[PDB]
């Protein structure tokens, strides 16, 4: 439960749901999908989500 | 003198040749160039299409890269 | 005669045109069904290009699929 | 890691192998790379590899 590996599952988890979106989703969108992801992460076991929506557009386009 | 009106019959059967001949042509000579038009534009809708089917499979292709499932 | 050396002298003049039109046309109507042709070849080989990369989209998002995260 | 668990795996991984490689691989390709991952998943960790080659396909072909 390092948050190196909470991060990278919601990295991972946007990735999957903006891809079977058909890359529908654009930046402010994965940025916030990107809040809510680690917001509902941190509660399942900040800042961390500007590493992680960074990950995620750096991979979709 | 026989061979006048002879030769009047086929000049004016000769010219309604010509006057046949130049808009038939003159209207292909639109025909031929409309058509290699629509050929350029057609190549253009391939470019496109296929450029946009290789912005978004790359996408995939990156999805798919991410969730290496050897993890 | 002066009308007929005149007449002749068109006739000779008509038939020098034909001659050079009637190929400038017959290759032509040629050329209208090349371009006919390649262009149906090529709304062909879009229709499957495009096919092609409609169904390789779907390939991805079913391996995507299967290599959900959360699963 | 009962025997689900490798085939499971040996589906998401070849699903992968089939995927990058631009889905080049066709089924005869494919039935034999599921014997090569089922075997070496009993050997880090039978007729297994028939059944993942049809999930494999039924997914890329």
């Amino acid at each position: 439960a390092t948050m190196a590996d909470l991060k990278m599952q919601a990295v991972k988890e946007i990735c999957y749901e903006v891809a079977l979106a058909d890359f529908r989703h654009g930046r402010a969108e994965i940025e916030a999908l990107a809040a809510l992801k680690m917001r509902e992460l941190c509660r399942t076991y900040g800042d961390a989500w500007r590493a992680v929506a960074r990950d995620v557009w750096d991979t979709v386009g | 003198m026989e061979k006048l009106h002879e030769a009047n019959n086929e000049l004016q059967k000769k010219r309604a040749i010509i006057e046949d001949l130049e808009p038939r042509f003159n209207n292909s000579s639109l025909k031929i160039e409309e058509l290699q038009e629509a050929l350029r534009k057609k190549e253009e809708e391939m470019k496109q299409m296929e450029e946009r089917y290789k912005k978004y499979l790359e996408k995939a292709k990156s999805v798919i890269r991410t969730l290496d499932p050897k993890q």
